[PDB]
């Protein structure tokens, strides 16, 4: 229940708020299986609600997505793979900082 | 433009052999272009649909089966048991294909090839595509080869996450009931110590 | 036992290209022995121990760099950055290849080919090897495709079989709950039916 208070969202999609648009990654899709696992809150549909944002070795949409947080109220963060497989390992929630 | 390069030995030169490259452009059926080489001199001939209709319909069967045949002879198709001879008159350039059966042959098929001037041009084209056609596959297998061993890598990966993740639940199954044990035994001490105050 | 055949430009004849093959035992310490081919004529040479030790020597390098620099040049290992120039000399049957670096040549080999007095079977030899050679990358590439396609169904069971663990487990964690928290209002609403005794 590590990750009960901590939503995330993944860049699974090419295309923000469309279904349609299925990756098909590798460890895009385990990664996220694994944190819904361990609690976290994963949705596919970017709202208002987000808290959290993972994104992998795709480095494109790091504009997009920071585009974006400017006009949500509250803004997410962005972090590397590294953190949630960093948590796991250790078995408590690391510090985002060093991942950002 | 699809081609084939096969290695033949002729009945009159059994002791060499020679280079049938087919070239066509969609399919057997449409027509193809055959070139006979032996190193030091080619002979060149083609084929087109016409010829192709009235050899079968001379022979008398389906353009069907006459056209697999022919795949099965001139592309080095040819099944488990399944014997061609090929003849080639070089002085009257007629280069013709049978099917040996037992005791009994049949004439396939038969062209009227013609010497090309310059030889060693063909030959230099044909080992020059055999080269980039070697390179090609050899580039496609070190892909291949790469992304079988990343797959390999990352389902053992995720094996070992979902054999750590496997045993997690039962952990979690096993701590919820404790937890909820605890706090309704604490609820219940609550009670305890209410319902002996409303008795005194 | 291996060989390399690559595509050879000459400086006097850039229109044509030449084909070299290069072939080994071991590796190119030992020796190697070249075949230069055009379509109608080859010319064959070897090199071994005692001849390299000896183009070596007339040139401040080390050997194995030098070997390296060979290999580089006769096996067709030279980078973007890297060119090589060779030429041979017909009338003396004289080889010879140079790198061509910031505008300035440089001597790498010398060799004395040998005219061959039939030219017709070291084409049959080169293109039956590349035939074989097709052959096996072929079913190489077969194998690997087989490989690919088991390794990508297995990852893609892997996946299922995790998708339906964790649903699996949150739907024990959220019944779980559920029945835990129903009877904790169940105890939290005797807990205040008991109190509102108190005031009475």
């Amino acid at each position: 229940s590590m990750f009960r208070r901590h939503t995330v969202y993944l860049d699974s999609y090419a295309v923000i708020n469309d279904l349609s648009t299925k990756n098909e990654g590798t460890r895009l899709a385990i990664k996220a299986l694994e944190l819904r696992f361990h609690g976290a809150k994963v949705v596919s549909c970017l709202a208002e609600g987000v808290s959290h944002v993972i994104i992998g070795e795709d480095h494109s949409r790091v504009a997009d997505f920071k585009a974006f947080r400017r006009t949500f109220k509250r803004k997410f963060k962005i972090l590397k793979e590294s953190w949630v497989t960093d948590s796991i390992d250790k078995c408590e929630l690391q510090e985002e900082n060093q991942y950002l | 433009m699809e081609r084939k390069i096969s290695r033949i030995h002729l009945v009159s030169e059994p002791s060499i052999t020679h280079f049938l490259q087919v070239s066509w452009e969609k399919t057997l059926e449409s027509g193809f272009v055959i070139t006979l080489t032996d190193g030091h001199s080619a002979w060149t001939g083609t084929v087109s649909e016409s010829e192709i209709s009235q050899e079968a319909d001379d022979m008398a069967m389906e353009k069907g089966k006459y056209v697999g045949e022919l795949r099965k002879a001139l592309l080095s198709g040819a099944g488990p048991a399944d014997v061609y001879t090929f003849n080639f008159s070089k002085e009257s350039c007629y280069f013709f294909f049978e099917k040996n059966l037992k005791d009994v042959s049949f004439r396939l098929g038969s062209f009227n090839l013609e010497k090309v001037e310059n030889p060693a041009e063909v030959i230099r084209e044909l080992i020059c595509y055999c080269l980039d056609t070697i390179a090609e596959n050899q580039a496609k297998n070190e892909h291949l080869q790469k992304e079988n061993e990343r797959l390999l890598r990352d389902w053992n990966d995720v094996q070992g996450r979902f054999e750590k993740c496997v045993s997690a639940k039962e952990a979690l199954e096993t701590d919820l009931y404790k937890r909820f044990i605890l706090v309704l035994n604490e609820k219940k001490t609550k009670i305890r110590s209410l319902h002996n105050k409303l008795l005194n």
